[PDB]
C-alpha cells in the first residue's frame, strides 16, 4: 500500500557537465604502458547530464 | 612482479600476444617469453673450394 | 534528508585509453569531442606537437 | 663466396604441460539432458553451469 507522496508532476531539471565520468574496462585482460582504442556505448564526455 | 585484479586471467601486449599467464591452481603470476631469440649467419669461402 | 543523483546517457564511440604501469587506467581520449581530440585518437600520443 | 644470413636462433620444446583448475564434481549431464518435464518454446529455461 503506498500513498503518493507528491503532487507535483515535475520540476525544470537542471544539467551539469560530466567532464571525463564512466570510463569502465571493456575486457578482462591486463595492459601495461599501453595506448589502447576501443569501441563500446560510452558516455561522450564533457556531456549533459541531468 | 605484475599484479592481476581478481577477475582478470590473461596479459596481452600491443601486438595482442598473451605474455602474462595466471595459473589456475596455484594462482601465482607468470609471464611468457618466446623460445627464439638471436640471428645466425654463415661464412662461407666457395663451395667449389672448401 | 540530502542525497543527489545523476544520470547520463551512453552512445556508440571510440576511446583510446592509457594505461598504467600497475594496470589501472589513468586517462582516456574521446575521439569525436573537437579536430584536436580526433587527431589525438589517431596519432595514438596524449601530447600533438 | 660470402656471408649470407640464416633462419634465427631456434630453441625447440622439451616438455609438455597442463595447468587446469582443481575441480573435481562432474557437470549435471543428468538434469539437463535427463530431466522428466522440459520448458516450453515461448517460456524456455535457462540454468548456469
Ligand atoms: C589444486 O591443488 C593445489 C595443490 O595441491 C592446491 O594448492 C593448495 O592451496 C592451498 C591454499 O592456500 C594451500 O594451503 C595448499 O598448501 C596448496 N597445496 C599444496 C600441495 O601446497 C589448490 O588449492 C587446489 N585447487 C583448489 C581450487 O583448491
Ligand atoms: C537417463 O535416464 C535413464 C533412465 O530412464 C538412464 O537409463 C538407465 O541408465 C542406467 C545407468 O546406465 C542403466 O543401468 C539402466 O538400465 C538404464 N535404463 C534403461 C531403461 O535402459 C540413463 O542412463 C540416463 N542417462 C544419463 C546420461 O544419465
Ligand atoms: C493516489 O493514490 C491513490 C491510491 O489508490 C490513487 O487512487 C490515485 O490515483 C493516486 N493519485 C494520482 C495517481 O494522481
Ligand atoms: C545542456 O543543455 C542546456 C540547454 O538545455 C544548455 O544550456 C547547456 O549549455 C548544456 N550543457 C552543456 C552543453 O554542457
Ligand atoms: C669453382 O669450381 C668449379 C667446379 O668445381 C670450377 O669449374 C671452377 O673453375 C672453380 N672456380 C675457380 C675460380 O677455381
Amino acid at each position: 500500500q503506498c500513498v503518493n507522496l507528491t503532487t507535483r508532476t515535475q520540476l525544470p531539471p537542471a544539467y551539469t557537465n560530466s567532464f571525463t565520468r564512466g570510463v569502465y574496462y571493456p575486457d578482462k585482460v591486463f595492459r601495461s604502458s599501453v595506448l589502447h582504442s576501443t569501441q563500446d556505448l560510452f558516455l561522450p564526455f564533457f556531456s549533459n547530464v541531468t | 612482479n605484475k599484479k592481476f585484479l581478481p577477475f582478470q586471467q590473461f596479459g596481452r601486449d600491443i601486438a595482442d600476444t598473451t605474455d602474462a599467464v595466471r595459473d589456475p591452481q596455484t594462482l601465482e603470476i607468470l609471464d611468457i617469453t618466446p623460445c627464439s631469440f638471436g640471428g645466425v649467419s654463415v661464412i662461407t669461402p666457395g663451395t667449389n673450394t672448401s | 534528508g540530502a542525497a543527489a543523483y545523476y544520470v547520463g546517457y551512453l552512445q556508440p564511440r571510440t576511446f583510446l585509453l592509457k594505461y598504467n604501469e600497475n594496470g589501472t587506467i589513468t586517462d582516456a581520449v574521446d575521439c569525436a569531442l573537437d579536430p584536436l581530440s580526433e587527431t589525438k585518437c589517431t596519432l595514438k600520443s596524449f601530447t600533438v606537437e | 663466396k660470402g656471408i649470407y644470413q640464416t633462419s634465427n636462433f631456434r630453441v625447440q620444446p622439451t616438455e609438455s604441460i597442463v595447468r587446469f583448475p582443481n575441480i573435481t564434481n562432474l557437470c549435471p549431464f543428468g538434469e539437463v539432458f535427463n530431466a522428466t518435464r522440459f520448458a516450453s518454446v515461448y517460456a524456455w529455461n535457462r540454468k548456469r553451469i
